[PDB]
RNA sequence: GCCGAGGUAGCUCAGUUGGUAGAGCAUGCGACUGAAAAUCGCAGUGUCCGCGGUUCGAUUCCGCGCCUCGGCACCA
């Protein structure tokens, strides 16, 4: 919100500084995102009186006689130009900040133009320049320098949280300034009111829309430009001048947040009436645009007789004809609450976000009207020399604020602080409260306007803030956790842990958006996500990953495009989603491999994974072996299942070459298990000190036969007192029959107690070879 | 094969090019009817049968070599990385300082080889200390070695191998000031035969509290929380009288193990003594800095490693520890 | 990752401090991200977070006590629902952070993110403070920018925390201010809404007598300003240039 | 070791990686002696490089590489 | 949900009296090496966003919707 320091400083006078002001807003709850300078009017522009605007035959330019201190005349096309009004005269020889090259006395169409007359554009007091700026044509004496009435501002911009609404008017930004012990100056809305009856009728039918809907009459009208302090504030507001009465309008609705709207009577019929848009009913609003209406909207309507047109989109903006002109005498002042979601919808529906809307949405002081309606009734009849009349048109009974139970001791329990009550009472009555108690809890009643205000916490927090949050002491609790929170941590604790030591083994670990292309679902054979999205950020993000790999292998392509990695290892620990969120840990290899940088002998491959890998749950003190499965994303060569303490949970194996050859992706590899991983509790076990009787042994096998299920049923029936095995060659050559290997194991035997003599191992290693027969194999 | 059946692409592109941009091509727009339909036609005709057909048919012959040749006995035993392991001392260290680390407590170390100043005098163990005998200390003997203070400064005295930790207590406080929460772990040595529960090396931890305010109800707490996170909510501490020149409300403490029905005699605790406080402010004037504590009082706490361990991952004999055995020590590849 | 060695430290920061550390899930419901949160619809308040929304039938969404909770499905705009789902599952006292990725629907830039991750603080207890709230900060401070390093907390609105606050630390070794994250009292209605949900699953009501602080921190504007990483777009970028330049944090 | 010393250096700054793929003693070559091919991998920060620079570098390292005492296959 | 600009070969990207869909590292066989590199011809993975048009190989008129951006309106 744009905060134009000299009008806030108009409410709250003994404002220091712009600086000051931000640090006091600061406190206050508003942090200021920029700061500046606005009106820099070089002393070459001064107010003028366009005596008379003579329209330059064959063109469509003007030249205009100004009474500029001694006569001048000045070309311009702009339709605005007109007799009687005042004007922005830059003589020759002015610097313009918003056209920077020298003004200076040209000839056009004929005339020696002296100097132009400016528009808001050329000033550079706003973006408008469609016509020049209107002053009061009695504003200053002509040739006085614009500056001498129109000083450089400072405006600050406010971020205004949406519990703060009553902040989005400067009246009540300057009522927490107050609550800080800065002086207050309420406008006195000056009213001369006349006990006459209303012209018109008030008939509102969706009170549901319009909880509380006023009407204002001032006739007798003198539609003008506004006075320089007028036009000069609303610009520094962000919003550009238009008359007398619109003017009062916006100036009002900026100060107390009160949006309102003058109707021109000649187009309110018989009376205005607040219903909802007939399906069907068209409206051209103010800003030239013409639009049809969804019969959810809430209009503001005239009717004649038994006819109803619109005449604005209630709570957003006007209707383009009943805008209050030059010739219009009498208004109707629309000053009402209206249905915070019923705005919301329609302005959106209509793409429109107005000063109006953005404050009936975020909300209105459900009793500021009526204070309201005076203010405008006043200011019209100050600057418009209205008639304003005696009585309103109320519709809707709006119940005030209730009471709030307030305990200063509890307000310093909860915020560590020991704030006498004294400050408390007092803070909570500047504010506005009616505190209306003996003690220890009072009947704390807040300001109709702060709609923020309905718990005793939400009064706690006005005196932390009144008081200062810096003045809220340090402080760290002490106390023994309740029991079911122990060991909480166990589960995190883990995963890290997790993360930390493939970190050691050499895995680089990588990130990767929970998104999902749905196109990868065919292009790495998957099946397809079951979360999708309502609105992806592109269709590329349309869904949510099912896997880590697409992702892992995808940064893969994209690293050796941008940089040409010769190899590496990576992982990665994410969610994945499909029936259930569950979290997933991702490698993958690929490149030359590890060796030596000379040496062309190089250990890689699916083997080099494996190595890691068992070399991984290893360290971790967990059973881990590979089972071939078919997985549609895995050369069939090359892949099974992992499992982990005997239960399966994820795949280890080489990509599919058809898929590789996709992404134009050489070989790689990769795994993706499921965590949390098995849990194994350990159990201790003295290890015997005596010798371990050990034997190799060979074992030719049919080639199709995988190691797993050998070594399963050597280990298996190779008794008890085996301690180890291992595998310390495979041989598939001549000497073996036809499609055949040989597997040569390293056994290791032992015993707790004693030592062992080979007549046990035999009744053992021979054990072996009878299962090893029994089943379908030899034994060299 | 279609490597070249690529190339071809010029070989037929620039080749054929030689018939139209190559045949006055500032007249060719001016001919358009069937001749540059003639190419409109065969540089279509060409590219898409061509370029694509050598293609898909090396597409589906490499793909092809691959998914035949690449057969893998997967759950074949592959490369032999090392896996490596941390000491059961560590695990266990890590963890009792994981544990005071959640309470606020700072991890400090300190020397192995101490001066008789640190290891009694400053701790209240005066020479022929009858109380100087719970600790069978060991003596060194070296010229040249150069052993240094706290404050860096080079600190004299009878050189020998720490007892117990606590001297770290005196060391930290001339170098710090309080309130301050430390627990210093480390290797002590004693004089005393081996055994199934005893070492002549072994590791303590101590636990200082320094700070206004800080009373024996917090060095229950403590242990308290010690007790919970290493026996879950339904343990309990046991706080028993004793003997300590260092701290005077002395203390003896021990944990319930609840998956064991049995009190476990963890380490002694207790105010820090008048005295202690004495000895450090003491020092400090000596060397310069201003007394720091004078109006506070704290509690310090030490425990024995290995037997916490022990009980904690079942080792039977701490002579295992130092052993040195491989089948014993990967026996703990995985407690986290 | 950087976005772990940070997330690390921060939780070994608060870890000292006797905080806990949880995670929840990243597929929320309406009910824990907003409703619990006393955000109701077309909510005004609603729109600090730009939410994405979900659509997916066979997915089981399960609530805290592992029971399947109903609503409309989304990604979580902040960590804060973990506030929500810890309270239904455990009793109080406790010091609680719990670290996790969320998503938002914003255009990216040098300083922004669609994804990005959080940091909860939420300690309830009878007696709790603000006062406690601002020793936390004053300890994250401290110890991620030594002794010399201060606290500033300033009024700012969230519908789940009555007093409420936007933190900022004095970064000594750079002479600037950083915003770093909310925070405030936990708001009356969300003790109601957590014990409510109780009830409807049979549990007693727990957070009836007790107060508590939660705060909720960006850790990627952290890691950035922490370890110079420029732009931010670059944590989940995936190079390896990139990455590899952090082997070593520790 | 002084043969990398030696390469980097004089490789220039914009000399982003280097690497040594291969250590040869072999027939082709002088009585005691042995090669080294090295890997090198040159990058600018804002935009592409010309091989005339590359050039006007790999040089600099056969330059200094000779006045020291080593050979460039 | 308004004006206006870009979105083209493992990558960085200009472009438009058009024969250039390409230039700058980088990349594919002979052959100089044991194995490479500085090399000489010989060549283009490119749907120049996607659905449809556009000349003899189209990027560009031209249609609507998409990845990108400034401003704008909100406020992370
Ligand atoms: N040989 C040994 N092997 C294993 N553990 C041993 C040991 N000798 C002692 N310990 C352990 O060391 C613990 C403490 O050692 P102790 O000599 O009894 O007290 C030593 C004091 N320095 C501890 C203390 C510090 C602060 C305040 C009060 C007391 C014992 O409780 C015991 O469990
Ligand atoms: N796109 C983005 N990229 C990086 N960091 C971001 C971000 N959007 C938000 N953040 C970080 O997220 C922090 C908090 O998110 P915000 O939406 O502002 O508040 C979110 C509340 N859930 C935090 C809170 C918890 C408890 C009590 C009070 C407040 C910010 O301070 C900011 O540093
Ligand atoms: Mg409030």
């Amino acid at each position: 919100m744009r905060v134009p320091f000299s009008w806030l400083k108009a409410y709250v006078p003994e404002l220091e500084s712009p600086e000051v002001l931000e640090e006091r807003l600061a406190g206050l709850g508003f942090e200021t995102d920029r700061i500046e300078r606005v009106f820099p009017i070089p002393r070459g522009v001064v107010f003028a009186r366009v005596l008379e605007a003579h329209p330059i035959p064959g063109t469509r330019l003007k030249r205009l006689v100004l009474d500029a201190g001694r006569t001048v005349e000045v070309v311009s096309g702009a339709e605005n130009a007109r007799k009687g009004i005042g004007v922005a005269l830059a003589l020759p020889g002015t610097e313009l900040p918003g056209l920077g090259q020298k003004v200076g006395e040209r000839v056009i169409q004929g005339v020696r133009s002296f100097g132009m007359a400016l528009s808001p554009r050329e000033l550079g007091v706003g973006e408008y320049g469609g016509g020049l700026l209107e002053f009061p044509e009695d504003a200053l004496p002509p040739g006085t320098p614009l500056s001498e009435a129109w000083p450089e501002e400072v405006v600050l911009d406010l971020e205004v949280t949406p519990n703060r609404p009553d902040a989005l008017g400067l009246l009540g930004l300057a009522r927490d300034l107050h609550a800080l012990g800065y002086a207050l100056v309420e406008p006195e809305a000056a009213l001369k009111a006349e006990a006459l009856p209303l012209p018109f009728a008030l008939k509102v039918e969706d009170p549901e829309g319009a909880p509380h809907f006023t009407l204002g009459y001032a006739f007798g009208l003198r539609v003008a430009p506004s006075p320089l302090w007028m036009q000069r504030a609303l610009f520094a507001a962000g919003m550009r001048p238009i008359n007398n009465v619109v003017d009062v309008t916006n100036y009002v609705m900026l100060e107390r947040a009160q949006p309102m709207h003058a109707f021109d009577l000649r187009f309110v019929g018989e009376g205005i009436a607040v219903r909802r848009a007939r399906e069907g009913e068209r409206l051209k609003t103010l800003d030239g645009v013409e639009r049809t209406l969804h019969p959810e909207d809430l209009v503001i309507a005239g009717w004649r007789g038994e006819e109803s047109f619109p005449l604005g989109l209630a709570g957003v903006m006007g209707g383009a004809e009943s805008e209050v002109r030059e010739d219009t005498e009498a208004i109707a002042l629309e000053v009402a609450c209206f249905d915070p979601v019923s705005i919301r919808k329609t302005a959106r529906r209509h793409g429109l976000r107005t000063e109006a809307s953005h404050r009936f949405e975020r909300g209105v002081d459900p009793l500021g009207q009526v204070p309201a309606q005076r203010r405008a009734l006043s200011l019209l009849q100050a600057l418009a020399g209205a008639r304003v009349a005696e009585a309103l048109l109320e519709a809707g009974s709006p119940k005030p604020p209730e009471a709030i139970p307030f305990r200063p001791e509890y307000a310093n329990r909860l915020l560590g602080t020991s704030y006498p009550e004294a400050e408390q009472i007092a803070i909570l009555k500047r504010l506005g409260c009616r505190v209306e108690g003996e003690g220890p809890t009072y009947r704390v009643t807040p300001p109709s306007h702060r709609l923020d205000l309905r718990l005793e916490e939400d009064l706690v927090e006005e005196v932390a803030r009144i008081e200062g949050y810096e003045t809220i002491p340090l402080a760290l609790p002490a106390f023994f956790p309740a029991p079911d929170n122990r060991a909480v941590e166990a589960p995190y604790r883990k995963e890290q842990r997790l993360r930390e030591v493939l970190s050691g083994l050499g895995f680089q670990e990588v990130y990767t958006y929970s998104f999902m292309d749905p196109e990868d679902a065919r292009r790495f054979r998957l099946d397809p996500p079951r979360l999708l999205l309502l609105n992806p950020l592109a269709p590329e993000k349309a869904a949510l990953r099912t896997h880590l790999f697409p992702g892992l292998v995808r940064v893969l392509k994209e690293n050796l495009d941008l940089d040409r990695p010769e190899r590496a290892l990576l992982f990665e620990v994410g969610r994945v989603f499909r029936e259930r969120e569950e979290t997933h840990l991702a490698g993958l290899l690929f490149g030359e491999g590890v060796g030596l940088p000379w040496a062309k002998e190089r250990l890689s491959g699916y083997f080099l994974l494996k190595g890691y890998l068992e070399a991984l749950f290893a360290r971790l003190g967990l059973a881990f072996r590979v089972e071939a499965e078919a997985f549609p994303f895995l050369h069939p060569g090359v892949s099974g299942r992992v499992l982990v303490e005997g239960e399966e949970v994820g795949f280890l194996g080489a990509l599919h070459p058809e898929i590789a050859q996709e992404l134009e992706l050489p070989p790689v590899h990769l795994f993706e298990l499921r965590l949390p991983l098995p849990d194994k509790p350990l159990a201790f076990q003295d290890p015997s000190r005596h010798p371990a009787a050990f034997r190799d042994l060979a074992v030719v096998v049919p080639a199709p036969t995988p190691y797993g299920e050998v070594e399963a049923l050597v280990r298996e029936a190779a008794g008890p007192y085996l301690e180890s095995l291992a595998l310390f060659d495979l041989y598939q050559g001549p000497p073996l029959p036809e499609g055949h290997k040989s597997l040569a194991f390293h056994l290791r035997f032992r015993h707790p107690k004693r030592t062992l003599r080979d007549e046990e191992v035999e009744e053992a290693v021979s054990r072996v070879a009878e299962a090893l027969r029994a089943r379908g194999f030899g034994l060299r | 094969l279609e490597e070249l059946k690529a190339l071809k692409a010029r070989y037929l592109g620039k080749k054929g090019l030689l018939t139209q941009e190559m045949k006055g091509l500032s007249a060719l727009p001016l001919e358009e009817r069937r001749k540059r339909g003639q190419e409109l036609n065969a540089i279509k005709a060409a590219l898409e049968a061509a370029l694509e057909a050598r293609e898909k048919a090396l597409e589906e012959a490499a793909l092809k070599e691959a998914l035949e040749r690449e057969r893998v006995d997967v759950s074949l035993p592959g490369a032999s990385l090392f896996s490596g392991g941390l000491h059961p001392i560590t695990l266990m260290e890590r963890e009792l300082v994981e544990i005071f680390r959640a309470l606020g407590y700072q991890a400090v170390e300190g020397p192995e080889v101490e001066s008789e100043f640190f290891n009694f005098d400053a701790l209240n163990i005066p020479e022929h200390h009858p109380a100087r005998d719970m600790w069978d200390t060991f003596w060194l003997t070296g010229e040249g070695f150069r052993l240094e203070g706290p404050l860096g400064e080079e600190v004299e005295g009878r050189l020998l191998l720490r007892t117990h930790t606590s001297p770290m207590q005196v060391r930290y406080m001339v170098a710090h000031t309080p309130p301050f929460r430390i627990v210093v772990p480390g290797r002590v040595f004693r004089f005393e035969q081996t055994d199934a529960t005893h070492e002549a090396v072994f590791h303590q931890l101590e636990g200082l509290v320094v700070g206004e305010g800080i009373a024996m109800a917090h060095l229950k707490g403590a242990i308290y929380e010690l007790a919970q996170a290493l026996f879950g909510p339904d343990s309990k501490v046991r706080f028993q009288p004793v003997y300590f020149p260092f701290v005077e409300p002395g203390a003896q403490f021990a944990v319930w193990w609840p998956e064991g029905g049995k009190w476990l005699e963890l380490g002694g605790a207790g105010m820090v003594h008048p005295k202690v406080f004495q000895a450090v402010d003491a020092y400090r004037e000596r060397l310069g800095l201003p007394p720091a504590y004078r109006g506070v009082t704290g509690f310090a706490f030490g425990l024995g490693v290995e037997r916490l361990a022990m009980l904690r991952y079942g080792i039977p004999d701490i002579r295992y520890f130092f052993g040195g055995r491989l089948k014993f020590l990967e026996q703990f590849k995985g407690v986290l």
